[PDB]
């Protein structure tokens, strides 16, 4: 996504998306979900940029990406 | 009324029409079923 060293995911963001955001037994959906993220990410750094990193827990997830597509069968 | 996992289903409708839809959320039949009726009979039976 062109993306440089600054923004990065925790685990805590890995459990979020696990969580709730995708449902696959593979990672193309994981793939597509991260290329959400680093869109939203790119087109918000373009916007209004912030400085260094960024680090994402699962409270700027939602933030990005809002909408569960495949809720997973808890 | 809507199932409770459709609540992030609704970003895509228009804000114009989500400040015009008193939109409830809901779990169970239970829910609905002494949401909808009113309590009076009107109508016999038919037993």
């Amino acid at each position: 996504s062109g993306m440089e060293g600054r923004i990065e995911v925790t685990d805590a963001a890995i459990l979020r998306v696990i969580s709730e955001y995708t449902r696959e037994a593979g990672v193309r959906g994981l793939e597509r979900e991260l290329g959400k993220i680093a869109r939203k990410g790119a087109k918000f750094w373009l916007e209004g940029a912030w400085e260094g990193l960024r680090t994402i827990d699962a409270s700027d997830i939602p933030t990005y990406l809002g909408i569960p597509r495949y809720r997973p069968d808890k | 009324v809507l199932p409770k996992d459709n609540e992030a289903q609704l970003e895509e409708l228009p804000k114009e029409v989500l400040e015009g839809l008193e939109i409830k959320l809901v779990e169970d039949v239970g829910e609905v079923l002494e949401y909808l009726l009113l309590p009076e009979p009107t109508m016999p039976p038919v037993v």
